[PDB]
């Protein structure tokens, strides 16, 4: 069973729950550094907190103009980034209803993010005629790495627990790995 | 005679000796009264708000309206000038402004003064008529 | 201009129902520009497609592109 | 004429939708159901959509009869033989001369070669 | 594959071979960028005339709304970018004018209508007429009627505008609109700006209202709540000069 | 079951029964009555809707099949009844994120009463406001409503009655 | 006419479609930063009178 | 007579009456039931503020004025007038020739509510102008009252909620 | 060459 | 080639400069919340570390309405109630050497 | 089974494309959609107005003005609603001046934004 924090759900049985609160399809789910938090992304522009002790929602995010497709947590479960059809990556902490850092550059919409072990970097993926991965900088908000390569859309990225190798994925069936120091 | 303006674009109001002049030139427009015209248009918003909700705005808002005003004179000109030379005209009418205005944002402005299918399409219209019994 | 993959004698016949007479010229740009316009409807589609994880396409993903472009839905 | 009185005599005014389609469609929307929302409010929203169709209705019932040259009108092909005796056919060109006065366009092509 | 040979056979040779042709198709130069890469990075000389259109103000520079004389200073140069010599007719200003107060009303009424309720009564020379109204609550209803009543019966007087009591303790306590109903505004429909995303865009990216003047405004986290919150109740070098060269500088820039 | 979802299906058994009474009459041609059918039973793991579109949507369409049948057609287009389904649905779904996107407002500052009470923050929009607002936006009001559910269809049925015993009356003046 | 050559050439025909657009797609910004970018050049094309004279240059070493 | 009978005892300048002349005919250019439950069958079988505000201002009339507003209440586009309006119209221009005379007389009837209809909210809109500075009525009040009477109700713009689109729609026939 | 425009 | 970069590179060229301005990065991790809070502590830039924006706001009578009477009817004056940039002078010194060129070739 | 030309057509270029199965209905929405699109178009085009090439130029032009911000274009390519990259550059500039909010070790994972911004009292 699933447990509850509310007094008239107080030992009740059930071991699935259902979140409802979005307009439109949703594109994401993200678990927090047992988790108590939730955030999602859906195709209505808004990006929703739910917490897993009460089981609803406690802030909604509007930062986007238009549909949003990926969101994130941080490393550590205070920081998330966001990112959709507008070609702009956002980052964002629960403390603040607007976005702390913008990042612009991409000339196409993203289709994958990822986040650097030591939480201050992430990594972003553009499709269709920009097929790039860029790596942003946290502190200032600018671009310090631009991998280049692929020819497909891009579907996966993922950073290694010691923080020098990268893995990207498209559908073509490749799977690319890089070195970060080098650009390689 | 009648009253003619200034042509030629020398200009007018040099103090030089390059005087030339009309007839009869007119007055220029003039008004000793005291409320200037610079003072009437920071109200004119003012009144129009009035008028719709019955200062009102933040200054915030203020500045998106004035955004606002300025977007649909500098675009609806730019449309209307080019509908206006593609018809083989070298002025350009209220027609024009009267054409864009309807069509593109519904607006009517009183006090300025058909299709039918061919023989072809018919024809086809019969066929599939003619097919579906 | 370029080779068209839409045929020309369909926008004839939409100008046929509304009793117009069409040129050449004329034929051939509003042909290249219907061409252009599916091209774009296709391309939304399979970002929304491709967003979902699915290698099949519905007709909620073409419905989401055509409002994402600000085009009158279709019922 | 208050909304409290009128929310509690929601027993008489039930519309004809069941409640599987309210609470499906209310959920697809953003709603959690009748469990956890009011069911009179529930009932206002289908009892709203019910009326809402009834306008459309009634009009292009309006538009049937007062159709009652001579050639239809460009994009709404529908239709077969055309029903038989003299009976009312709800057709395309009647549903969309109605719902273009609600800000819809249902225009198609007849033929497609 | 072997279903995709007899959909491609099933086509018709003409069809087949309009699809082959494609690929004499001279692919995807992209030239045509310049131009618009350009726009980022005896005879009448109409130039000297086209560039007056960058001399004047704008509404939001100067705070004034448009008026006849601004419209007709930005005509011109309209007119002789399209190769309109003729210029334009004598009463097209007016017309534009007139133009530009009905949009901007039409904007405004649509924005106030959404948010606002409780608006004056048709008893007399004051509310919305025939046009479209606010929503009204049960109370102030019961007490409008009242007092419309009682003013028909002459026991009660209107101020200087024309309110009657409940309609002007009503109006009272309206305040300015804000950028927090423009943002619900805009959830609601298009309000007019479909042409205009710039304006869109600018509301949608910008500050929220009230989040700047409370930077340090916090909430907590916690399931024992009723709603899981907890509200808390070389000469000159630089660096040794730099703040002298900054009040020269502000000076300047005044 | 109410008194609204009876008495429309009484308008439409009078029009059948008018309607046979009409067919003997042009003689000097039979109709069956409207049932609805359910489902088999089904069961849910937990607490939540059933989210069966297909059932649903098929649900919706009889429903505004039936409300046309109430509005006077005797015959339909299959593809005319789809495009009216969907167009119901897209109502139904926009009518509720009204009711949400007002539900959900930002708070804004507080003064007055409450104020004075210490509180910093109150709701946009009270909860009558919420719902208000909601119809308006969307069409309605509550005078309306309450006309349509309340006398419109008693007024047709009485009107249906009448035409009913005329009929009676001629064909039996006709008979003889 | 041989089907496998058909097929191939269709569908490679069919995997690089790319049309071209008749009119170019328009690119939004404010008015204000335009008229601000368009007053500068004047300024500075008057100013440099049009690219024959160089008033950035400097003579020495400062 | 028209705009005096409906409240307008000034002198209109020749603007005011211009621009609701051309209003009026952008209108009538513009321009049992079958439709009743008895058409749901395939046998028929035969059956069987303003008048407050103009009272007061008839009481407060004298006998000369009485007289004055009860003439000038007879005003009328089409009687004896028929080629006149026709020619005016451009009947020959947008359907076939000679309408019989009904639909003579129903324009007569709807063009007077018009201009009926024009002025009144006119007059409003002037007196809540006066009060705030502190004669007849002006081109200008005519135009807000046309703004005020192409408004149409929410119900035909429900299905765009949510969206960005434009509502577009033809002249409405107030 | 990339090399020696970077250069 | 036509012109010194082609679009079609733009990517890679920018990547190639982002290499030489950034050799070096910060990749090593950390495992607790304490460390990234310090590692952000310790990597703040000057040019970033502002604070937030402030928030958008809005007898001589005599003499100066007889000021204003006695400049009645005034083409220029009553206007201004000034940058020169010697643009006709210009002109006609180009006029002038164009001219001068032209007729030194015959 | 008939089936309309451009149909077959459409559903070769959508498998061409890496799409291994779609709906049925699918083809023919594309079909009513360019219909629509042409007669629009082209009924606009009737007003400026034979009709030549520049009215269609035209037309198409003042249609671009409020829809169709799509597509998948790249550098300098009017996508992902049309705006331009500068007036975004600035835009990120004066976001981005601004200093990392400052967080406890005891409020990190914990702290939410203000009451105003939160959802209390909504039930």
């Amino acid at each position: 069973p699933l447990k509850s924090a509310l007094e008239n759900e107080k030992n009740l049985k059930v071991n699935n729950r259902k979140l409802i609160g979005h307009s439109g399809p949703v594109y994401g789910v993200s678990f927090s550094d047992s988790s108590k938090l939730l955030l999602s992304c859906s195709a209505d522009g808004q990006i929703r907190l739910w917490s897993l002790e009460i089981w609803a929602c406690l802030c909604i995010y509007k930062a986007h103009d238009g549909p949003v497709f990926r969101v994130l947590w941080g490393p550590h479960g205070h920081y998330f980034a966001s990112a959709g059809w507008d070609k702009t990556v956002r980052v964002f902490t629960q403390d603040h209803a607007s976005a702390v850092r913008i990042m612009v550059g991409h000339d196409t919409s993203i289709s994958a993010l990822a986040w650097h072990p030591n939480g201050t970097y992430v990594f972003s993926a553009s499709d269709e005629m920009d097929k790039s991965i860029r790596m942003w900088s946290v502190i200032t908000g600018n671009c310090v790495r631009i991998f280049t390569g692929h020819t497909h859309y891009i579907t996966a990225l993922e950073c290694a627990h010691n923080g020098k190798i990268l893995a990207s994925a498209d559908t073509g069936g490749n799977i690319f790995i890089w070195d970060i120091e080098k650009g390689t | 005679p009648q009253p003619v303006p200034n042509i030629g674009g020398a200009g007018s109001g040099r103090p030089t000796y390059t005087s030339g002049q009309p007839a009869l030139p007119k007055t220029p427009a003039f008004q000793l009264e005291g409320e200037g015209e610079r003072v009437l248009n920071k109200k004119k918003l003012d009144e129009l708000v009035r008028q719709v909700c019955g200062n009102m705005l933040t200054p915030e808002v203020e500045e998106s309206v004035l955004n606002m005003a300025d977007a649909f004179v500098d675009n609806v000109l730019h449309q209307a000038c080019r509908n206006a030379k593609e018809r083989g005209s070298k002025v350009l009418e209220i027609r024009d402004i009267q054409l864009v205005l309807e069509r593109v944002y519904n607006i009517r402005i009183p006090g300025y003064a058909k299709v039918q299918p061919n023989s072809n399409w018919i024809k086809k219209m019969s066929a599939v008529q003619a097919a579906k019994v | 201009g370029p080779k068209l993959l839409w045929n020309p004698e369909n926008v004839r016949d939409v100008a046929d129902a509304l009793g117009i007479t069409l040129s050449e010229e004329p034929l051939r740009l509003l042909a290249q520009d219907v061409e252009y316009r599916i091209g774009q409807v296709i391309v939304e589609s399979l970002r929304f497609m491709r967003a979902a994880n699915r290698t099949t396409l519905t007709v909620q993903d073409v419905s989401l592109a055509l409002r994402v472009l600000d085009v009158e839905p279709l019922y | 004429a208050s909304l409290r009185e009128f929310l509690n005599k929601m027993d008489d005014y039930a519309p004809i939708i069941p409640d599987a389609v309210t609470n499906y469609y209310m959920t697809r929307a953003g709603l959690p159901p009748p469990p956890q929302t009011d069911i009179r409010l529930a009932r206002l929203l289908a009892l709203a959509t019910q009326k809402f169709i009834a306008d459309i209705a009634a009009d292009a019932y309006q538009y049937s009869r007062i159709r009652a040259l001579g050639i239809q009108r460009p994009g709404y092909g529908g239709g077969g033989q055309g029903g038989s005796q003299n009976r009312t056919v709800l057709t395309m060109e009647d549903l969309g001369m109605a719902v273009s006065e609600f800000g819809v366009n249902v225009k198609r092509s007849e033929f497609y070669r | 594959e072997r279903r995709l040979k007899g959909e491609v056979m099933q086509l018709p040779a003409r069809d087949r071979r309009r699809i082959k042709e494609l690929a004499h198709n001279d692919f995807d130069p992209y030239d045509a960028l310049a131009n618009v890469l350009m726009e980022h990075a005896l005879k009448m000389n109409f130039d000297l005339e086209i560039r007056k259109r960058y001399a004047q103000p704008l509404a939001v520079e100067s705070g004034e709304f448009p008026d006849t004389s601004n419209i007709e200073s930005r005509m011109l140069p309209f007119c002789y970018e399209a190769g309109l010599s003729s210029g334009h007719a004598p009463d097209a200003a007016q017309f534009m004018s007139i133009a530009t107060e009905t949009f901007i009303k039409e904007v405004m009424s649509a924005i106030f209508s959404r948010t606002r309720s409780n608006g004056p009564g048709d008893s007399g020379s004051a509310g919305f007429g025939l046009g479209s109204g606010w929503i009204q609550t049960h109370r102030y209803r019961k007490q409008l009627a009242k007092e419309e009543e009682a003013f028909q019966r002459g026991e009660i007087s209107r101020d200087k505008m024309g309110l009657l009591p409940v309609e002007a303790k009503a109006a009272s306590e309206r305040g300015p609109l804000g950028m927090a109903d423009v943002r619900l505004a805009l959830e609601m429909g298009d309000c007019g700006l479909a042409g205009f995303p710039v304006i869109v865009k600018s509301v949608i990216y910008g500050w929220r209202e009230g989040e700047l003047e409370n930077w340090e405004d916090y909430t907590y986290v916690d399931p024992s709540r009723p709603d899981g919150i907890a509200i808390p109740s070389w000469e000159g070098a630089e660096p040794e000069t730099s703040d002298l060269l900054n009040a020269v500088l502000d000076s300047c820039l005044a | 079951s109410s008194r609204l979802t009876r008495r429309i299906d009484a308008n439409i058994r009078q029009m059948q029964e008018t309607r046979k009474l009409c067919s003997k009459i042009g003689v000097i041609i039979q109709t069956h009555p409207f049932v609805e059918a359910d489902i088999e039973p089904h069961y849910i793991s937990g607490e939540g809707p059933v989210m069966a579109g297909e059932v649903c949507r098929s649900a919706l369409q009889r429903s505004v099949a039936k409300i046309f049948y109430h509005a006077g057609f005797e015959e339909l287009q299959p593809s005319a009844l789809d495009c009216i389904t969907d167009i119901a649905s897209d109502y139904f779904q926009k009518l509720v994120r009204t009711f949400n996107v007002y539900r959900e407002a930002e708070k804004k500052p507080a003064t007055g009463a409450a104020a004075e009470r210490g509180a910093r923050f109150v709701p946009r929009f009270t909860p009558e406001e919420v719902i208000l607002h909601t119809l308006d936006e969307n069409g309605h009001d509550i005078d309306s409503l309450e006309a349509y559910a309340r006398d419109e269809v008693e007024r047709l049925g009485n009107k249906l009655a009448q035409i009913h015993e005329r009929m009676k009356g001629h064909l039996a003046d006709l008979l003889r | 006419v041989d089907s496998d050559e058909e097929t191939a050439a269709v569908m490679s025909a069919l995997a690089n479609w790319n049309p071209q657009p008749v009119v170019p797609q328009p690119v939004f910004a404010p008015l204000k930063r335009q008229y601000q970018l368009a007053r500068l050049h004047e300024q500075l094309q008057a100013a440099t009178n049009g690219g024959r004279t160089n008033i950035f240059k400097v003579v020495g070493f400062g | 007579q028209m705009m005096y009978v409906s409240g307008e005892t000034g002198e209109p300048s020749l603007e005011t009456t211009g621009i609701i002349e051309d209003i009026v005919r952008q209108q009538v250019i513009e321009i049992g039931l079958p439709w009743e439950p008895a058409s749901f069958y395939s046998v028929e079988v035969p059956e069987r503020q303003r008048l407050r505000k103009a009272d007061e201002r008839t009481k407060a009339m004298t006998k000369e004025e009485y007289v004055t507003w009860s003439e000038f209440r007879q005003a009328s586009f089409t009687y004896r007038k028929g080629k006149r309006f026709r020619e005016w119209a451009g009947f020959g221009l947008v359907t076939d020739s000679k309408p019989s005379d009904d639909i003579i007389d129903i324009l007569g009837f709807l063009t007077f509510e018009m201009v009926q209809t024009l002025t009144e909210e006119a007059l409003k809109i002037k007196e809540q102008e006066d009060l705030h500075r502190e004669t007849p009525v002006e081109p200008r009040h005519i135009q807000e009252a046309f703004r005020r009477l192409q408004q149409r109700p929410k119900k035909a713009r429900a299905m765009l909620n949510g969206t960005k689109l434009q509502q577009r729609t033809q002249l409405k026939l107030f | 060459n990339l090399n020696q425009i970077v250069t | 080639d036509h012109m010194e970069l082609d679009p079609k590179n733009i990517y890679e060229v920018e990547a190639k400069i982002l290499l030489a301005t950034y050799p070096k990065l910060d990749l090593e991790p950390t495992k607790n919340a304490e460390e990234t809070i310090a590692k952000l502590e310790k990597l703040a830039h000057p040019e970033h570390s502002h604070k937030p924006p402030e928030p958008k706001v809005r007898d001589e009578a005599l003499a100066a309405e007889q000021e204003r009477y006695m400049l009645t009817l005034d083409e220029r004056l009553s206007s201004k109630l000034w940058e020169p940039r010697f643009e006709r002078f210009k002109l006609i010194e180009n006029i002038k050497q164009e001219h001068a060129e032209k007729k030194e070739q015959e | 089974s008939p089936r309309p030309r451009d149909a077959r057509t459409l559903e070769l270029l959508l498998t061409a494309q890496g799409v291994t199965s779609f709906e049925p209905r699918v083809s023919q929405l594309l079909l009513d959609f360019a219909y629509r699109h042409t007669a629009a178009v082209l009924s606009d085009a009737l007003h400026l107005s034979s009709i030549t090439a520049n009215a269609v130029a035209l037309a198409i032009s003042s249609r671009l003005g409020y829809q169709f911000r799509g597509g998948g274009g790249g550098y300098y390519g009017g996508g992902g609603g049309g705006a331009s990259k500068d007036w975004m550059l600035e835009l990120a500039r004066e976001r981005n001046k601004v200093a990392l909010p400052r967080v406890l070790p005891s409020e990190w994972g914990v702290r939410l934004p203000g009451e105003r911004f939160v959802l209390s009292g909504v039930s």
